[PDB]
RNA sequence: CAGGUAGACAGUUUCUAUGGGGCGUAGGCCUCCCAAAAGGUAACGGAGGCGUGCAAAGGUUUCCUCGGGCCGGACGGAGAUUGGCCCUCGAGUGCAAAGGCAGAAGGGAGCUUGACUGCAAGACCCACCCGUCGAGCAGGGACGAAAGUCGGCCUUAGUGAUCCGACGGUGCCGAGUGGAAGGGCCGUCGCUCAACGGAUAAAAGUUACUCUAGGGAUAACAGGCUGAUCUUCCCCAAGAGUUCACAUCGACGGGAAGGUUUGGCACCUCGAUGUCGGCUCUUCGCCACCUGGGGCUGUAGUAUGUUCCAAGGGUUGGGCUGUUCGCCCAUUAAAGCGGUACGUGAGCUGGGUUCAGAACGUCGUGAGACAGUUCGGUCCAUAUCCGGUGUGGGCGUUAGAG
RNA sequence: CUAUAACGGUCCUAAGGUAGCGAAAUUCCUUGUCGGGUAAGUUCCGACCCGCACGAAAGGCGUAACGAUCUGGGCACUGUCUCGGAGAGAGGCUCGGUGAAAUAGACAUGUCUGUGAAGAUGCGGACUACCUGCACCUGGACAGAAAGACCCUAUGAAGCU
RNA sequence: GACCAGGCCCGGGCGACUGUUUACCAAAAACACAGGUCUCCGCAAAGUCGUAAGACCAUGUAUGGGGGCUGACGCCUGCC
RNA sequence: AACCCAGAGCUAGCUGGUUCUCCCCGAAAUGCGUUGAGGCGCAGCAGUUGACUGGACAUCUAGGGGUAAAGCACUGUUUCGGUGCGGGCCGCGAGAGCGGUACCAAAUCGAGGCAAACUCUGAAUACUAGAUAUGACCUCCAAAUAACAGGGGUCAAGGUCGGCCAGUGAGACGAUGGGGGAUAAGCUUCAUCGUCGAGAGGGAAACAGCCCGGAUCACCAGCUAAGGCCCCUAAAUGACCGCUCAGUGAUAAAGGAGGUAGGGGUGCAGAGACAGCCAGGAGGUUUGCCUAGAAGCAGCCACCCUUGAAAGAGUGCGUAAUAGCUCACUGAUCGAGCGCUCUUGCGCCGAAGAUGAACGGGGCUAAGCGGUCUGCCGAAGCUGUGGGAUGUAAAAAAACAU
RNA sequence: UUCUGGUGUCCUAGGCGUAGAGGAACCACACCAAUCCAUCCCGAACUUGGUGGUUAAACUCUACUGCGGUGACGAUACUGUAGGGGAGGUCCUGCGGAAAAAUAGCUCGACGCCAGG
């Protein structure tokens, strides 16, 4: 006598944010129809789903007055690294290893 | 009084918030019912408040009625109580947040739309004052 | 009617003690000048 | 041996969420909201569809822009078909909605069968089962001149695991050996297994004749929270009252208090809180029926109407009914309303949680059943303590007493 | 004239209830309306028929006699009652003998009011109460009984259809 | 004159009646009954209990023996 | 559907019960599925043993959103004004041209509003990642003492993937975001968080969830948080500004109010401002209709001018109507503040229950309420002095964390 | 080395409209015929082959803020934490972040490649 309660649990939205590490083949976009069009170094799905070709980053960009543009960029960057925890931590697995 | 078309039978409820900046100013009319208390304003008390500020001017001006109810409340019966199955075509509900102009009137000199708009503001069921067009 | 009574834990957020008068609040405690070091409590004597 | 064939008899089943039920509703999939700007997210919350359809409505190449208003044209009108301008995505997409899509994913034309085979790096979703997308490779192709595109449809729904059986096929096993019977493997088919993660290939009711293990997790009586409903009061005053809102009622509306009705929640109690009425016996509230004092009166006096203070005291006898309530008679100063778990069944008795027998109506095929009716139908008890009413004894009262 | 239907047509069935009865052991509204009885009658009797939901061998309508049957009324009669009162026994009270039982966490076991698992001698504030018996009364100890017959759950049991 | 030793009448409902019924909460309007009707049964009967032999029926024979319903008596018992 | 024995120590997803100690760690009441709902399987969250790891907490930056707010550009819905497609009736009698119209309505414009299933917009947070940054302690050290930095050492902390192995899957309240309800419930269902659960102590009179706070243990130690400093009951009958006169100080509103302490506006005065007494308050005029009269006073329509110092077709009463009493206004005597509105602070009434102060008590005009200033009381918090155990850790000692 | 005109890419998206200019060259319309080709009919569109004149249409350049698009600052709503009031609806503080709408403005695009003269 309610006529209700007719839920459908079924999930979508962006997975990999920008300027983000994608993989080939790695799903960049789920959506319904087109939210985001195919930029380059992308490809469209069979339900509109939008998955990337190469390695690199993602980006966003316009190209009329609504429009997004997934697209992917093969990311040469960064390669200097002053992070000193992490050696802190294995040569204290050495140092433990070693003192016992 | 009551919306001839709906979009929606049932509309569930929406709670108040702050002064109403948009619907504060005076647009026809010189005098006005501004009111300083958010609740709820049934058609009933507009018809109670109409009837009662025009038999209450009854010789000329004429009185503006701002607001429109746009929203059901629905009441359930007495059926011991799980399901919202039919309340629809129970009473309408306005909602009024603090600032917003309900009555206006004109034609109407000093005290007789004090009067006019002072006792029609005890149909009502949240506290108001009376507003000059400055 | 229709105006609730207030029952437990709702009676205390309302009559708990509050302590709103915005003067006391801003009380910290008593500060009184540093003093040297106290000496040992014991020595030993040979 | 075979067919039919009686609950005569036997073994069983008779779902769950719920309103903890006859009387309903739903169970699986998809879209929006609730859903609080990642994703998720419940309620018997608000709205809808689905259990498919297409030999094109699939593929490819290529072309084109709809939809609405206005103006013109004796059929033809407001509106068919045609011409022109304006707005430029409001039309449309097999169907529900959402997100999309304007030289299109919308409409047309040509050729067509990729609505293939063998696959597959990596991702999403993620209890598991599942489910979704996919670059790229080989064969053999479709369109196009090529570039390239095509592993069904703009997408999300259109579905079902396993066991078993069946058809088509195969360089597999063939219980001594050669076969065969049969079984695999591959491709597919068969469930409204729709209670849709499907108990079995196959299953409905009743129990007031009942019984057991449990639960306050869960109803009834009562208490508690709430106060929609009810009682009482108050704010405004259109009126009625010959004039006259406020002697008296007060429409349309509004604001409260109380916890005495019916309700909502299910918080204490079911290893037991015994409901409704009556008798006996209290005590308490005032929202006052009378008695006492007063104001106002559309109070001439009698009698009033309404209202303030005041709960000390009283509030009848009866016919009906189990009655509370209520109707009626005779009156009375008046024949008040309620709390105290029916106030009160460890003080007492009838209708009932209508217990076991029976009958009438109705429902049911039936067993049986009815918030339908009628007749009959066991109600226990030595007061331990508090509490009460009486009545002592001891000791104290600063020596002991009358 | 207001009515009501002798009478008519139509739909659907297998047929559309005959005699008699009829607010009934059957009637929800309903304490239907009228008349009797009563000072007053939701009960009773006699009628009307609007029979929720009588009805002809699950028989229908009647009646003499009968019934520890149900129910309405009347006479006589009385403590049933108004409205209690007295007296006689067996208990109860005291003494001497004999002498249990259900129950029981320990009990140094007040009232109001408030709080608390929402009804407290046990927690809080106040007030009131010298200790301890005897005889009565039972309001509370959610008193005793007895793993609630009612309600629900069990993939319980059983009878019956 | 003690003990002993019918209270009665007027109506109505149900059951005709005397009886029987829940030992230990129901004695009834419930059951039975005489009477009625349907239906089965020709004796190596029907029906009932027993795998069977057999037994009751019955040492009886349709004016008799089962079984169903209703319940004396009076009027009837309609339609499908 | 007898009783006894036997299967049988049937079975029970149910109830009760399950006994010595110490130390370390420490939940969950969620999802999915279920002939399932008080059971169970898996995931989530424990314990222990590892293997990979290098993170956690702060700060900054970048991404997608469509919530809050907002808005009318789409979808609806709605108030009013104008032009208003078109209709309403008088009408034209007969093969109709187009006439009469203060009246209702599609469309647009303007002024406006509303919406979870509307969005031209669009936060704060949250999610994913990237980036910056030593968390305490001891010691050496620059000829050296301070200090900066460095050398060495010690401790603490995050996550993923497993192996063995459990419980839990009834939650509760409080804040925010919502739905159901009646924006009622200590109500029900969700999302983030805090507490209880599983948390002792102090404040809250008592009192799981509210505030402080995290209990290894001892001390007849000190300093504090929340909260308090008259007495019961520890610490101020502390200081200085204002307020309240109701015991308000525990309480509920609409509404009323010369309450009191202010504050902002506006209008009159030394050419006399307010309040009272006294004087005038008249002429046309009984404005015109009605009525017997309506002469201001039952009413309808406007609702004049003149003398003037001012007089209103009257402010109310009264009369058959008059007459008349009286007022708004002005004149005169004394004389110096008077109005009428908003507004807070604390107050008053509204504000009434059933056993008995019942609101910690006594009580207090401060010992109440607001604004500062100094100190004290106040926990099992911290500190200090001493023990115990766990982890580093693999012997003891010592250290740090617990 | 500017213009001319095929070509793109970033884009605040640069458009409507009112005005002025260009045919040396280039681009574009117009006239004639139809052989490949073609329109469910039309050489309107598309194709081939030529007369070859104009800017009329269409393109390109320069101005204008009249529409259009974009869009501030300050404020303010809201909100994260830490709290307070109210009987409730709900409001107010400290610090941090910070709108939208409107308005003042901004905008008649900006960078590159190649072939003439």
């Amino acid at each position: 006598t309610k006529n209700g309660r007719d839920s459908k649990g079924q999930r979508l939205g962006v997975k990999i944010y920008g300027d983000q590490v994608a993989k080939p083949g790695a799903i960049i976009i789920r959506q319904r129809g087109t939210k985001f069009h195919p930029g380059k170094n992308v490809g469209i799905g069979k339900d509109h789903t939008i998955f990337a070709l190469i390695d690199g980053l993602v980006k966003f960009e316009k190209y009329g007055p609504d429009k997004k543009k997934v697209s992917v960029y093969p990311r040469e960057i960064q390669p200097e690294n002053p992070n000193s925890y992490r050696a802190r931590k294995r040569e204290n697995f050495r140092l433990q290893r070693e003192k016992k | 009084l009551s919306p001839k078309r709906t979009r929606f039978r049932k509309q569930h409820r929406g709670r108040m918030k702050g002064i109403s900046y948009r619907g504060n100013r005076i647009c026809f009319g010189r005098y006005a019912l501004q009111a300083l208390e958010p609740a709820w304003i049934t058609s009933r008390q507009i018809e109670a408040g109409r009837r009662a500020m025009t038999r209450n001017a009854r010789r000329g001006g004429k009185i503006w009625v701002r607001i429109f109810p746009d929203k059901p409340v629905t009441v359930r019966p007495a059926e011991t109580r799980m399901g919202s199955g039919k309340g629809s075509p129970e009473y309408w509900v306005a909602v009024v947040k603090p600032g917003r102009i309900l009555y206006e009137i004109s034609g109407v000199a000093e005290n007789i739309a004090r009067r006019a708009v002072a006792i029609a503001a005890s149909k009502m069921p949240i506290r108001t004052q009376f507003i000059i067009s400055g | 009617s229709s105006r609730p009574q207030k029952k437990g834990t709702a009676h205390h957020m309302k009559t708990r003690p509050k302590k709103t008068a915005r003067w006391d609040i801003k009380r910290g405690p008593a500060v009184y000048p540093p003093l040297p070091p106290l000496p040992a409590e014991w020595t030993i004597v040979s």
